[PDB]
Order: C-alpha cells, then structure tokens, then sequence
C-alpha cells in the first residue's frame, strides 16, 4: 500500500503569490511511461473536483495558474498566481496501485490585510419565547485573522455558561471569517434581565466591539 | 454533480446496513472503472471502493473492507455501494466518480456526483425550529441592515436555507448539541429594502421531508 504524506499540511498565501504543495509517495507512483499522481480540490459544500491528472496534465476548464510536476515519489502542485477563490483543500492521489488511499489533505488560506469584526445582536424571537426558550446571538462579521473571542453580559455580568460558537469557512470573495456567538437561556431567565451585551475582542485592536440591547423600553 | 447522481442515503441503526445508487445522467459507465469515496464530518477526504468496467476487479480501502460490497449494472448505467457492519464514523457523505479513460494505464476521477449523505447513529430523526433573526426594535438603523435565521433542534445532517430563492450570505456550520444539531444563517441588506421589501429565509431538512418558511418582520 502506497502511503501518501502532503506538506505542509496548512498554508496562508496572499493573493498574487505562489502556493507550492507537495505529495510524497511511499513507492513510485511511475509505470507505462507515466506518472500516476492526481491532483484534486474540495471546497466547502462541493464534491471534490479534478486538477491534474498523470502528474501533469491540466484537466480541461482548469486554469493554467495550476501546474503539477514530480515524478517517482515527489510531487508538487503549485497555485501561481493564488485567487480568492482558491481557498480550498487540495488532495494527492496515486493509482499506480491499488488501494488509491488520498494524502492527508492540505488546506489553503488567503492570507489578507488584518481586520476588525463587525457586530451584530438578536434578541430571541417571540416565537421562540412563546415556546419555553431563549437564544440570544450575537454575529461577528468579517474579520481577519480567524482567531476572535466573545463575551456576553446579563445586566452588566459576564456569563459564561450556555455559550456556542461557530465559524465560518473563509469566504471564496473577501478571503474573511466570521462567527455565530449563541448563548442559551431558558425564557424565564431571559425574562428576569434588561440589557444583553455581546463583547468581540478581536487582536486588531485592544478595545472591544460591543453591542447591546434593552428589554425595558420598545 | 449534473452528470453524476447518488441516491440512498439515510440514518441508519450500528450495526445495520443500507444499499447506495448512483446514476449517469447524459454519460455513460460503459468502458470506464468507477470509485466511490467519503467526506466525513471530519476526517479528511476518504477513497473507499473501485470497479473495473467489466465488473471483474474491484478494490477496497481497508477501513471497508469485508463490510462493503461495490457492484455495478453497465446496462442500467447504475453503480452501487452495499453497505453493512455500520459504525459510527461510516457517517460520511458519499461520492461516485467516473474515472477519465485513457488507455496506458490508470485514471483519475473526472466526473463526480453531488454525493448523498449516510448517517449511522442511534439517535432519531427531528426537523428543525426555525426562529428568524431580525434587530431589536432600540437598534440605531445604520446604511445596511443584518438579518438571519436561528434553524435549531434538528437531526440528521444536513440543512439548505435559502433566502428570497436565489449572495449577502453567511453559513454558520451546525453545532452538535445534546443531540441536536442547531445553525444559523445571516444574509445583509440595504435598509432601503428592508422592511420596505419582504425577506424570506426557507430551510429545508429533506431528512424529515420539511420545508419551514420564516417571513422576517421589524421587532
């Protein structure tokens, strides 16, 4: 069994330059006067598509930026320039044997400007309210670099229980993250409080974005 | 992913076993080897089986072998996936692919399908609350305006929400919580269109065979 080893395993590309993925093979991936070796990318949400295939061919309606190249057990695929919609993991694998096992995947990032999340708050819905339950969510939009963290307050009191998050895939366009901050209530909680606030510290800058609502007015 | 299509996924029982499809729809299978590979939740992008054109050879992954059995029906231009033995991380969505077919040797997989998703878990299928997300009515209104749509309680995988049919969008992958997987969806606007104009968030969960709609009115 061939076994298939990608490097690097994560990369972070700006847009314009060069991104260079290897695949290494265990046993030579070479026979019949070729070079066994296929290159294919997976978005989020899509079925894997083809690149290249037989180390070096462009696959039809692939752009040229991709090129493959490598022979025996050493192969490269490179991505130059790199696009926003580039973001994507990129798989190797080798059909000169059978089981065709992929590599491991290497995931590619745009690298882009630093920048600061925009803040979003929703109370719970009535409908959600008139059923026994409460999630307050807060969106933190469009930020780079992924790392972000959140706080809430009940009336001026953090709280730390009850809270998920969840990201997003770096979108194919702005190359930004964003982030779901959800903080799980029961009604009767929810009820007994005024002001709900959502607090983004994020590393591009030391004060807080914070966003708020009231209870007690409209 | 047009030409290509599964079919027959489903939750399922460990322990139990289920039959994939896959159908060339303006391709045929005829002279070509065919694959079927995985995406888990996450484990990184699975090859599980092949099948030469004729039927003669097949192989595969060792994580499947013994439990699964690749066949095919060049005349139906249909290929198959029979499961069985299932465990917990055979919960994947499955993929057929084509192999290109150059003589020389072998292929790569050119042509895939859209991929139909299996869910093995003990757990019972439940469509999902769908709560809109709209500003508290103290919110100072700026040029644009961020609504959403808070789909929760819901289970197996997956969900598509679709916002006025067919940008602005924002997914926020599904989190497993006591059971139930809850996600939300955000789309942006002018204020100039909202709620001057009506927007719409439709969530569908074909698992439970349900469509919720949710009209986003001001609070």
């Amino acid at each position: 069994d061939i076994v298939l080893t990608q490097s690097p395993a994560s990369l972070a590309v700006s847009l314009g330059q060069r991104a260079t993925i290897f695949c290494r093979a265990s046993e030579t991936v070479d026979s019949y006067g070729n070079s066994f070796m296929h290159w294919y990318q997976q978005k989020p949400g899509q079925p894997p598509k083809l690149l290249i295939y037989r180390a070096s061919n462009l696959e039809s309606g692939i752009p040229a930026r991709f090129s493959g190249s490598g022979s025996r057990t050493d192969f490269t695929l490179t991505i130059n320039p790199v696009e926003a919609d580039d973001v994507a993991t990129y798989y190797c694998q080798q059909s000169n044997e059978d089981p065709r096992t992929f590599g491991g995947g290497t995931k590619l990032e745009i690298k882009r400007a630093d920048a600061a999340p925009t803040v979003s708050i929703f109370p719970p819905s009535s409908e959600q309210l008139t059923s026994g339950g409460a999630s307050v969510v807060c969106f933190l939009n469009n930020f780079y670099p992924k790392d972000i963290n959140v706080k809430w307050k009940i009336d001026g009191s953090e709280r730390q229980n009850g809270v998920l998050n969840s990201w997003t895939d770096q979108n194919s366009k702005d190359s930004t993250y964003s982030m779901s901050s959800t903080l799980t209530l029961t009604k009767d909680e929810y009820e007994r409080h005024n002001s709900y606030t959502c607090e983004a510290t994020h590393k591009t800058s030391t004060s807080p974005i914070v966003k708020s609502f009231n209870r007690n007015e409209c | 992913e047009v030409q290509l299509v599964e079919s027959g996924g489903d939750l399922v029982k460990p322990g139990g076993s289920l039959k994939l499809s896959c159908a060339g729809s303006g391709i045929t299978f005829s002279g070509y080897g065919m694959s079927w590979v995985r995406q888990t939740p996450d484990k990184s992008l699975e090859w599980v089986a092949l099948i030469s054109n004729g039927g003669s050879y097949a192989y595969y992954s060792d994580s499947v072998k013994g439990r699964f059995t690749i066949s095919r029906d060049n005349a139906k231009n249909t290929l198959y996936l029979q499961m069985s033995s299932l465990r917990s991380d055979d919960t994947a969505i499955y993929y057929c692919a084509r192999h290109k077919g150059l003589r020389g040797g072998t292929n790569a997989m050119d042509y895939w399908g859209q991929g139909t998703s299996v869910t093995v878990s003990s757990a019972k299928t439940t469509p999902p609350s769908v709560y809109p997300l709209a500003p508290g009515c103290g919110d100072t209104t700026g040029s644009s305006v961020t609504l959403g749509c808070l789909v929760k309680g819901y289970f197996p995988e997956s969900v598509t929400v679709t916002w006025n049919s067919g940008s602005s969008v924002h997914t926020f992958p599904a989190l497993l919580q006591s059971g139930l997987y809850t996600m939300s969806s955000s789309v942006t606007v002018p204020s100039s269109t909202w709620p001057s104009e009506t927007v719409t968030c439709s969530v569908a969960h074909p698992a439970s065979s349900t469509t919720v709609d949710k009209k986003l009115e001001p609070s």
